[PDB]
């Protein structure tokens, strides 16, 4: 944002140096290169500014934008989201063939060079933990939801 | 022979008696066994007349076989042993997985994204 106002260009003939800093709260925010390549500091100056913030207005944004009133007491496409566990666990098998592959070849040359080098294709190391997260909370989730409306439900 | 279901080679040892008398304490092992077949006759058994199972422990016919008959159940009939193996109240049961285990599945959340 950085709001501006301008200094005299007479007091740049001058060669005076203006604005007597008296407090130590103006030189905090560095300008960027390419406003310096423009008219500062030559004829304006950067003002530091902030938010005024408040309980009228700061509580009511946030208990506002991002709510919802469903969206996890209803369950997930019963007969899909068991489907939906095979379609992940399915190439997980040959990702762990990928590391049941990429460990056999080391003991080798520096691993460092394993990092360079393998930036063409993906590795199984972090993909392996990728899915790991994904069939985690797809069904912890999924299970802990529908064994709560056994109870309320009746 | 008291820890295998073995009760006649028992008894044949009550025919066995070499040292001493041994008597009060084969007549406490006679009223642990009265009892413990008063809790086999508990199985699942059909129809019994009264000459079977008057005669597995001992008794010919005196009145202690009622002594039996109205401690327990298997109701004096006519020459008869009623059977009440009902066993059908407790099956189905979700609610008792539904609280323990919703306890469960977020003490698995406990030690899978909090950091201990």
């Amino acid at each position: 944002i950085d709001a501006f106002r301008l200094i005299n260009a007479n007091m740049m003939v001058l060669g005076h140096e203006p604005r007597q800093t008296t407090s130590n709260l103006g030189h905090l925010n560095k300008p960027s290169i390419q406003a310096l390549i423009h008219g500062l500091n030559r004829h304006y100056y950067s003002i530091t500014i902030n938010y005024r913030k408040n309980e009228l207005e700061q509580k009511m944004l946030l208990n506002l934008h991002k709510k919802s009133w469903m969206e996890g007491l209803t369950l997930q496409d019963y007969s899909e989201h068991c489907k939906h566990n095979e379609s992940v666990v399915k190439e997980m098998l040959e990702l762990a063939k990928n590391y049941n592959k990429a460990v056999e070849e080391e003991d080798k040359m520096t691993p460092e060079q394993l990092a360079i080098k393998n930036v063409g294709k993906q590795d199984p190391k972090r993909h392996l933990e990728e899915h790991v997260d994904v069939l985690m909370t797809s069904n912890i989730v999924q299970c802990l939801a529908a064994m709560l409306d056994t109870v309320v439900f009746k | 022979y008291l820890m295998e279901g073995s009760y006649n080679k028992v008894f044949l040892a009550k025919g066995n008696i070499p040292a001493e008398s041994y008597t009060f304490f084969i007549d406490i092992l006679l009223d642990t066994i009265r009892d413990e077949i008063a809790g086999c006759i508990e199985k699942a058994y059909e129809k019994i007349l009264f000459t079977e199972a008057t005669r597995i422990l001992f008794f010919n016919t005196p009145k202690k076989m009622t002594d039996y008959a109205k401690k327990r159940g298997w109701v004096l009939g006519p020459n008869n042993y009623y059977s009440f193996a009902s066993q059908q109240q407790k099956p189905e049961d979700t609610t008792i997985p539904s609280t323990e285990l919703a306890k469960q599945v977020i003490e698995y959340a406990r030690q899978l994204e909090m950091i201990v």
